[PDB]
RNA sequence: AUGUUUGCUUGGAAGCUGUAGUCAUUAAAAA
RNA sequence: CUAAAGAUAGCGUGAAAGCUCAAAAA
RNA sequence: UUUUUUUUUUUUUU
């Protein structure tokens, strides 16, 4: 009946599992932990590994830097007692 | 407290229609682009929904032109290459304020579409 | 071109005569006024104190 | 390894009222620190209240340490004693805190190195400075050097880019020779 | 599909080169930023100390008196306040820096150059001022005991800190025996790899021993123990064991004007 | 004068250096405007009305940098205007701030169109009718309450400003030539035409409504 | 002109005037009799009383329009992991576990939605991953040793009664304290 | 950026030459038009003085073409015939207001 | 802007009565 | 037009809606 | 800057 997991329509079969060779390559790569802002900063601000830098790392660092800037501004402009700020942020 | 009675009028306020015609790459062509972007802004769309804006790109070297028609039937034509946004408004500010005065008298400014 | 090739600032001698004109009840004097021919659309000179009356 | 050293014990001995000696030299402590500017007496109750306020403001995740302990005893004349009938009984305990001595400090190091545009945090010390009977001043010393600064590099790069741009603009017009 | 992506991918190699070149250029000065092969010496001028001149006079004039004393005759100099204090206090919210006493000052007086290192400093406790700074000569081949500071800039990259654990810097400075012509730069504690453990976690000097000069000019104090001399800790707040008071503790509330212990401290009934 | 205060003497005025960098009203000013700024001479063409200002405002008034001024006077379908064949005034300066003073725009608006304001009326039974003719203004403040004679204000401000009321009598428009006068008049009116926060029967300046309240 | 935007959660293929939909449709003054019919007519090809579809009703000054979409991410994730509830204090306690292949299918399924048109499948996948993370559901290549069974014996038909039993049990066990 | 050394990504930073051609009578030219207008702007001129831009208007029915010359010397050619963001939003809204749920092929899982 | 009214308390909890977590958007006619 | 936009800093409501700020562009 | 001014305000930044 309604025991399906990949089906919402009426009178249709459920999605079956296939072999790994059928799925996209990229599908089996998401398990890895992505680099953190701390790690990425060492390569661009300091130049630890700039000789082996990549466009994806540059894009991730550019996004994470603006994230930090906005979180900084909000930290300072915060007034309320509501628990919404990471303890690390407070150490600034 | 401090109340703000007088407020400057927007460039696109009490305007019936606007037309732009310029040549990309021509010297002194920033006015046209700024006007275009202003016209096709979000704020404008919300504040003056009944506005008819249009732009044209000329395929030959010719001077820039801007045509503005107000709601009271007044018409004006200026050259983008010899004027600015600020300066243009001062030329037809009188008719704009006349129309806004009549509208103010006739109706409230707090109305919504 | 017309504005970057002309004197800039104040002028003591001009101000003295302006004060004298104001004292003499002269409200028709124009400071830094241009002039030209009838069929002229651009003026290349600006008189110090011009009076039309 | 880290340890939780036990605090000293009050001395139940009558002592003179002699003056407060000056400090030997400046005391350097990593991280945030709060120090006095003038000499004065501080009571154990005052110090305990300051500690409680600091802990409440900071929270249970952060750590704090005390640098001054109340051990100097002081006597007071009991109500109902004549002009002079000997020294009075011990009244309370105070700590001789000279100028420049540190009271509280947080070894915590600012992690935000590439963000010199933001001043440190001193809300906890502000919440207790009015309480203290002495004027206090905030302090925060780190291992950060000038040589190791990114500001200089940013400045340098901006200058370089400006120069490059200028050069390009001059060369484009062809008003001067090249090379 | 869009062309901007293609263009950006095509142009990325070129863009990389510019950053590479910029870092190279930066590095060129020595003839990474955090490298051990970086000089830290400073060069400043001085003025002679005139006869029949007091300390106070010089101080008031806007100068800091100083003297130079080892491996040569005693020399007297004066260093500008605005020049000296700037080096001394290299922080916006800090006091006398550790690095101040870990440099190679190339003082210039008349027609002579002296390569010295400050040892003795007389600074105001509260205010940022310098009263008297002594100097010591440094001659190649002679053992010189110098306190090299440590840095922990790379704190953001700490898994322990990320997880919300507390991190501390035990040793601010490490003792070394300089023999060479130049003092090694500040040490860098690479905390990028520091995992939290139930009992505790710590870092020793054995890991940092690789940062010393290859020529062997510098060497840590033999007294230290690289296998057990920790420099940094990582523990949980409010989970530490209890320990007794150290035997070498002196109560600062029972100190005489002369810098001596009170008579009371010698009494039987004197706990702690 | 010559007396040290206790705070500055003993304490040394340490309070000023005991403030926190958090819970701020406004963000800190960015320190971006550093060394490397290049100044340029800006120029603006204003209508010929600014001539009424005279020399006392352009030359006599002291300023950090020079403030030149010139008057280009020219002898006299679709309004096809160009940069030639018309009069104007050139105002040039090195500081852009001097080219944005409100007095320059007032000199033109006062003698060209002037200023105006509006007041909105709300409440059940609130009507603003007219007497036989001007100057005689009466406004009814609810049902059963006597009207308000507003002739004093109009007589005071005669020839300086005028009051208009729509057919419905729900809008009080004010038109004048004097900014100060206009404003004063408007606020004068609103002082006695102010609305009650509970019953909501009165008047209010546009774009500034009053919040309602309820009893506990 | 428009007044705003409103969100609703009404069953697909099976709708009726109830306080749930009324809480949103009352203040607006929208006739539920008409609305119900209109809605029903547009979801004939969906299972009855099983799905939790999400609808948005942008209200017009006079008129009104609305659109329908698929359920939430958590709706899918919990059913795939065979778990009645989430995880208290995420990041410390683990409850469920879903493989990458199921995530893929989820992403594919969810691809059909106006807010997602033009977005990469990879993005959807990573979003799902993040959502899972935010709930306390571990993700790995294959089933981990600690969750070999993965509660497969438990049928998904009794999810509502399992949720109600947990809701009452958690309050009952703590009330006596 | 505020606290950064290098700028953000920009495809106009490492380009020598740029040329765009389109026909007014052909549909789906808005993209080209906007490209032209942005390319031929003063701000771009000021930011990248080293860029040579030139647009053309075709009098014959052909797709909108783009030819760029890199700094290095490499050359590429592309065609731009598509909708804009506003047109895509309008098209999406037109279908969204219909609200007709059907078993689209996309929904279905993969298979060889 | 969007997944997303993400989760657990709660009769109910949207970014904004408590608390935990606090990353996801630009990518498959790249080989 | 391009670019950028904190799981959300300050208002608001009855559960909602709505506005503003940061960031980005100019 | 305007008799605007019992705790209410406008204009211009001098």
């Amino acid at each position: 009946g309604a025991d399906h997991v990949f089906n919402i329509f009426k009178d249709l079969p459920d999605h079956k599992i296939l072999e790994d060779k059928h799925y996209p390559a990229w599908l089996f790569t998401l398990d890895k932990p992505e680099k953190t802002y701390g790690e990425l900063a060492m390569t661009f601000l300091y130049g630890v590994g700039i000789e082996n830098a990549t466009l994806d790392e540059y894009l991730r660092f550019t996004r994470l830097h603006t994230k930090n800037l906005i979180k900084l501004n909000n930290m300072r402009l915060k007034k309320s007692k509501r628990s919404s700020v990471k303890p690390l942020f407070w150490d600034a | 407290p401090k109340y703000d009675l007088f407020k400057p009028l927007d460039f696109l306020a009490c305007v019936k229609s606007v037309h732009v015609a310029y040549h990309p790459g021509r010297p002194r062509s920033e006015v046209c682009r700024q006007l275009i972007h202003h016209m096709k802004s979000d704020s404008v769309r919300k504040r003056f929904p009944s506005l008819q804006a249009s732009y044209q790109l000329l395929g030959y070297n010719a001077p820039s032109t801007i045509k503005i028609e107000l709601i009271n039937g007044k018409k004006h034509e200026f050259q983008a290459e010899h004027f600015s946004l600020r300066e243009m408004q001062m030329r037809f500010d009188t008719d704009q304020f006349e129309a806004y005065l009549e509208y103010m008298k006739s109706q409230s400014v707090e109305a919504k579409p | 071109i017309l504005i970057n090739a002309q004197p800039q600032g104040n002028e003591l001698l001009q101000l003295d005569v302006d004060a004298a004109l104001k004292r003499l009840h002269i409200t028709d004097a124009l400071i830094n006024c241009s002039a030209g021919r009838q069929w002229d659309e651009q003026h290349c000179w600006f008189a110090g104190h011009l009076v039309r009356s | 390894p880290p340890f939780r050293f036990k605090a000293p014990q009050e001395v139940r001995i009558k002592v003179p009222i002699g003056r407060i000696p000056p400090a030997v030299g400046p005391e350097i402590r990593l991280g945030k620190s709060i120090v006095a500017v003038a000499p004065h007496r501080v009571t154990a109750e005052q110090l305990e209240d300051a500690r409680r306020v600091l802990r409440r403001v900071l929270g249970r995740s952060k750590e704090v340490h005390q640098n001054v302990h109340a051990t100097y005893a002081v006597t007071r004349k009991p109500e109902g004693t004549k002009m002079g009938q000997g020294k009075g009984s011990i009244d309370r305990f105070v700590a001789r805190v000279p100028a420049g001595r540190i009271l509280f400090h947080i070894p915590q190091i600012n992690p935000f190195h590439p963000f010199p545009e933001v001043e440190p945090n001193f809300a906890a010390f502000k919440a207790i400075a009015p309480r203290l009977p002495v004027p206090v001043v905030f302090r925060e010393q780190n291992n950060f050097f000038q040589m190791h600064s990114v500001k200089d590099l940013i400045r340098k790069r901006q200058a370089e880019e400006r120069e490059n741009r200028e050069k390009t603009a001059r060369d484009k017009l062809g008003g001067f020779h090249t090379d | 599909k869009n062309f901007k992506t293609d263009l950006i991918r095509m142009q990325w190699p070129a863009m990389r080169d510019e950053m590479v070149r910029f870092f190279q250029s930066q590095n060129a000065i020595a003839f990474g930023v955090l490298g051990a092969g970086r000089s830290s010496a400073v060069d400043v001028a001085c003025k002679p100390w005139k006869r029949f001149v007091r300390k106070e006079d010089i101080q008031r004039a806007g100068y800091v008196p100083c003297i130079v004393e080892k491996y040569g005759i005693e020399r007297r100099l004066a260093i500008h306040r605005d020049t000296l204090e700037a080096l001394a206090f290299d922080e916006q919210h800090g006091h006398l820096s550790y690095l101040f006493q870990a440099r190679l000052f190339r003082l210039r007086i008349g027609n002579w150059i002296e390569e010295c290192i400050p040892t003795f400093v007389q600074a105001d406790p509260v205010a940022r001022r310098l009263y008297f700074v002594k100097f010591e000569r440094h001659v190649a081949g002679k053992i010189s005991e110098v306190d090299i500071p440590t840095t922990m800039v790379g704190l953001l990259a700490c898994p322990a800190y990320q997880r919300g654990y507390h991190v501390e810097l035990v040793m601010p400075t490490i003792r070394c025996q300089c023999v060479g012509a130049e003092i090694p730069p500040p040490f860098f504690v690479d905390v990028s790899r520091l995992h939290y453990s139930p009992p505790y976690t710590a870092i020793t000097l054995q890991d940092l021993q690789h940062l010393l000069p290859a020529d062997g000019s510098a060497r840590f104090h033999p007294s230290y123990d690289a296998a057990t001399q920790e420099v940094a800790w990582a523990y949980e707040v409010g989970s530490l064991p209890d320990a007794p008071l150290p035997a070498d503790y002196v109560d600062p509330n029972f100190v005489d004007r002369k810098g001596q212990k009170m008579d009371v401290c010698f009494r039987n009934h004197f706990p702690n | 004068g010559g007396s040290y205060g206790y705070d500055a003497f003993f304490r040394g005025a340490a309070e000023v250096l005991n403030g926190s960098n958090i819970q701020l009203p406004h963000l800190p000013e960015n320190e971006e405007q550093k060394e490397g700024k290049v100044y340029q001479l800006h120029s603006v063409r204003f209508p010929p009305q600014v001539r009424r200002l005279g020399a006392n405002y352009f030359f006599r008034r002291q300023r950090a940098v020079p403030l030149t001024y010139y008057h280009h006077l020219v002898e006299a379908g679709v309004h096809a205007q160009t940069g030639r064949g018309q009069a104007l005034c050139f105002v040039a300066s090195a500081n852009p701030g001097y080219l944005q003073s409100k007095e320059l725009e007032n000199a033109v608006f006062e003698s060209t169109r002037g200023f105006a304001c509006q007041l909105i009326l709300e409440g059940r039974g609130v009507k603003a009718y007219f007497d036989p003719e001007w100057p005689n203004l009466m406004v009814r403040l609810g049902v059963g309450v006597k009207p308000l004679a507003l002739r004093r204000l109009a007589e005071q401000y005669a020839t300086r400003a005028k009051i208009f009321v729509d057919k419905r009598g729900l809008l009080l428009t004010v038109h004048g030539y004097d900014k100060c006068a206009v404003g004063t008049l408007a606020m004068s009116l609103f002082n006695h035409l102010q609305a009650n926060p509970y019953t909501m029967k009165g008047a209010h300046v546009a774009m500034h409504p009053i919040k309602k309240k309820v009893t506990r | 002109s428009v007044v705003g935007r409103f969100r609703l959660i009404v069953p697909a293929a099976t709708a009726k005037p109830s306080p749930a939909i009324g809480q949103t449709l009352g203040p607006l003054g929208i006739n539920m009799m008409q609305f119900c019919k209109e809605f029903n007519a547009r979801t004939a090809n969906v299972r009855p009383e099983v799905p939790l579809q999400v609808t948005i009703v942008p209200l017009t000054d006079r008129s009104y329009k609305f659109s329908i979409r698929a359920p939430s991410n958590i709706w899918f994730l919990l059913r795939t992991a065979r778990c009645p509830m989430g995880s208290e204090s995420p990041g410390h306690q683990s409850v469920g576990n879903v493989t990458l292949k199921e995530i893929y299918h989820i992403a594919r399924c969810k691809s059909m939605d106006w807010p997602l048109i033009g977005m990469s499948l990879r993005g959807i996948c990573r979003s799902l991953i993040g959502t899972a993370r935010a709930s306390g559901i571990e993700i790995s290549k294959e089933i981990l040793p600690a969750y070999h069974k993965r509660d497969y014996t438990d049928v998904q038909a009794l999810d509502s009664m399992r949720k109600d039993m947990r809701q009452r049990k958690k309050a009952a066990k703590r009330a006596a304290t | 950026m505020r606290n950064a050394i290098f700028p953000r990504i920009d495809f106009l930073r490492y380009l020598k030459k740029i040329h765009v051609s389109y026909c007014p009578t052909r549909p789906k030219t808005e993209i080209a038009k906007q490209l032209i207008m942005r390319v031929t702007s003063e701000s771009v001129k000021k930011k990248f003085p080293h860029l040579q831009a030139s647009w053309e208007m075709l009098a014959y029915d052909a797709p909108a073409t783009v030819e760029v010359e890199l700094l290095d010397g490499r050359r590429v050619r592309r065609i731009i015939d598509g909708y804009s963001k506003a047109e895509k939003k309008k098209i999406v809204d037109d279908w969204r207001f219909t609200a007709n749920m059907e078993p689209w092929p996309e929904v279905l899982g993969p298979q060889p």
